[PDB]
């Protein structure tokens, strides 16, 4: 009954795109579900997403710790 | 026997989750959640999560 959520943050929407993505293809083949991504409102030229990730398994966090973001996102990551 | 006294700017550790083997401090606290806001230098970035007193260590 836990979820992970995300926050992506960028000001390069290039970049936000591709680490959603990666992120997406990460919990995916990790046999964990997603939900969203969503894109909210850019805010002071930041372009934003958000992200869930439910029924993650041990495989799927060690999947997103194995991950290698790229430099200039930023990622708020919570489990509970 | 780990300390349950956290508090602000006070740095923590993560044994639990993909978190687990990682230290950080806690910006905020939530007593009233049992949940300690604490974020993890990960890919060379604060990671802001939350931790429950038994899910990270007093460093």
């Amino acid at each position: 009954n836990q979820r992970i959520r995300i926050r992506l943050k960028a000001f390069d929407h290039r970049l936000i795109d591709q680490a959603t993505a990666e992120i997406v293809e990460t919990a995916k083949r990790t046999g964990a579900q997603v939900r969203g991504p969503i894109p909210l409102p850019t805010r002071s030229r930041t372009h934003l997403r958000l992200v869930d990730i439910v029924e993650p398994t041990e495989k799927t966090v060690d999947a997103l710790m194995r991950l290698d973001l790229a430099a200039g996102v930023d990622v708020q990551i919570s489990l509970g | 026997r780990p300390k349950t006294l956290f508090e602000p700017g006070e740095m923590v550790r993560v044994n639990d989750g993909p978190f687990a083997d990682f230290n950080g401090v806690v910006e905020e606290v939530d007593y009233e959640k049992s949940r300690l806001k604490v974020s993890v230098s990960i890919f060379g970035r604060a990671t802001p999560v939350e931790l429950d007193f038994s899910q990270v260590e007093k460093a």
